[PDB]
């Protein structure tokens, strides 16, 4: 849980690897289960220098 | 390295701004007898350094030794004996929201109108 070294950045970290578990994602859901990937997206963004990029990174990922 | 970016709230190296320069009020740090009681506690060299890079620019008039002033009587006041009189040479009077009475050592207990 790197995101209690910054508590500053949960809220978003939590409302942004979000979009994962979102009907966006829906389609894909069955083909692979979003919970290794939506739990490397929380401590991408919570951990790195850059959130946002970090955020991109994990959501491509997962794509 | 002790940022702490959040959501929104990006942010960057923070870099020492890159601006250079005679009130020397605040030499009494190590002259007065007030402040000189501190001497065998906390040392002013630090402080009068303090002063020197405020004073530098110090942007204003009669403020540039108030802060480093304040800060050592708080220090000293903290690490031991509170230096009493002191703001009644040349301080910038601490500011107060009303009824100025900015004192050195006030009960926290603050008897006050409505209270047991």
């Amino acid at each position: 849980d790197p995101c209690a070294l910054n508590p500053r950045m949960t809220r978003f970290s939590e409302e942004a690897c979000a979009v994962l578990t979102s009907p966006t994602f829906e389609a894909c859901h069955r083909a692979v289960s979003p919970l290794p990937y939506l739990r490397n997206c929380r401590y991408d963004v919570c951990s790195c220098s850059d959130g946002r990029e970090c955020l991109c990174g994990a959501l491509a990922s997962y794509a | 390295s002790w940022a702490l970016s959040s959501g929104e709230q990006w942010c960057e190296r923070a870099s020492p701004p890159s601006s250079s320069c005679l009130w020397e009020q605040c030499q009494l740090l190590k002259s007065t007898s007030v402040f000189a009681r501190c001497h065998p506690l906390v040392d002013p060299e630090p402080f009068v350094a303090l002063c020197e890079k405020t004073l530098c620019e110090c942007a204003g008039g009669l403020e540039c030794a108030c802060p480093a002033l304040l800060e050592y009587a708080r220090t000293c006041a903290q690490e031991g004996m509170v230096l009493y009189g002191w703001t009644d040479h040349s301080a910038c009077s601490p500011v107060c929201p009303a009824g100025m009475e900015y004192r050195q050592c006030v009960s926290p207990c603050a008897r006050t109108c409505q209270s047991l």
